[PDB]
């Protein structure tokens, strides 16, 4: 909790997708990779897959479910991912107008909103800054140049490959089908 | 190798987590590691010991209203048991500096500092008589404002007022004083 941290990139280095769609981005997606300052690759017990649901609310924010398979159980959570500035940045937390002393912040960064995405996160603890970008997919693999270019983008904003993750596929908990 | 069975959370505040748990019984147990995750991504926040007669541990400097994974690990030499792992949400952030002002025989005026930056849907001031707990009031205040006065109150007699800030239907936990009235 005291050791070194690869410093948080600017926002100048995390553009958001050009007129996003929040209609178009949402339903399901599989976490096909992922990458982060804090998180080690290790291949004795690795990360495994798991899904997020983005379901879009009159709002205009999302209900987002996380579905994990863990201790033998499948794994429900559901947060409220707020709309911010910029059509794609969204908030958690209760500090939104106050910008850059934000709790949790998250960045869809490009998506072709039927195949794939890249998605920034940020946060806080202890004073030091956490940041994390997941490829999304919307099937369980991606192709290998679309992976390419999730290495390609985490090394720009300073991590290196040992930082970098690619989840194994699961057949648990993670297929649900569900009717909107 | 034993995972915990009884891993419980206490002190729950906007900026950090109580865990309690007992301790187990073995030689060859040399102390529980303990993981922090950021929930949803699940992002490494960070890990930290404790030896094997150790059955508390406080999770501090988080941010409220955001969910946390947190895991306990049994540790032996060379090895380690399975993670038992929980998920808790940090708590809204209560009011400050409840003071008492303009005491009237039938009126109080009731203070309180905001929790600076914080974006509230709005505050919920609690009064009633010390006497008569069964007979209390709610007020739902502005998020805006950081103060009301109350009314129509019998002389002579003490008041337990409280304060909570409120995001949509979470709550804080009470800013609670009391003040009697005059006559």
């Amino acid at each position: 909790s005291t050791s070194d941290l690869i410093p948080a990139p600017p926002l100048s280095k995390v553009p958001l997708q050009q007129n996003f769609q929040d209609n178009q981005f949402h339903g399901k997606w599989y976490v096909v990779g992922e990458a982060g300052n804090s998180l080690l690759r290790e291949d004795k017990d690795p990360r495994k897959m798991y899904a997020t649901i983005y379901e879009l609310k009159e709002d205009k924010s999302y209900n987002v479910t996380s579905v994990r398979f863990r201790s033998k159980k499948c794994h429900y959570l559901i947060r409220t991912f707020v709309p911010g500035s910029q059509p794609g940045e969204f908030t958690l937390g209760l500090i939104k107008s106050k910008p850059g002393h934000t709790s949790f912040l998250v960045r869809v960064v490009s998506t072709n909103y039927n195949q794939h995405a890249m998605v920034f996160f940020k946060t806080v603890a202890q004073n030091r800054e956490y940041f994390f970008i997941t490829l999304y997919g919307r099937t369980k693999e991606l192709t290998s140049e679309l992976k390419e270019n999730f290495i390609r983008f985490s090394k720009s904003l300073g991590l290196p490959e040992n930082h970098i993750v690619f989840p194994v596929p699961i057949d648990q908990c993670i297929d649900g089908s569900a009717w909107s | 190798v034993p995972q915990l069975t009884d891993l419980s959370f206490v002190d729950i505040t906007d900026s950090s987590i109580g865990l309690r748990w007992t301790p187990l019984n073995s030689s060859t147990i040399i102390g529980y590691r303990i993981t922090v995750v950021a929930a949803g991504e699940g992002i490494p926040i960070f890990e930290d010991f404790v030896d094997s007669s150790v059955g508390y541990y406080t999770v501090t400097g988080l941010e409220p209203g955001i969910d946390y994974d947190i895991s306990v690990i049994t540790l032996i030499n060379g090895g380690e048991s399975a993670p038992t792992t929980l998920t808790q949400q940090t708590a809204v952030p209560p009011p400050t500096d409840l003071r008492f002002t303009n005491i009237g025989p039938d009126t109080m005026r009731v203070t309180w500092a905001p929790p600076p930056s914080i974006d509230l849907t709005n505050f919920l001031v609690r009064y009633s008589p010390v006497k008569n707990e069964e007979d209390v009031a709610e007020l739902s205040i502005s998020p805006s404002d950081n103060a009301v006065v109350l009314t129509n109150l019998l002389p002579g007699t003490e008041y337990v007022v409280s304060v909570s800030s409120v995001y949509e239907q979470h709550e804080s936990t009470p800013l609670r004083g009391r003040q009697k009235t005059g006559s």
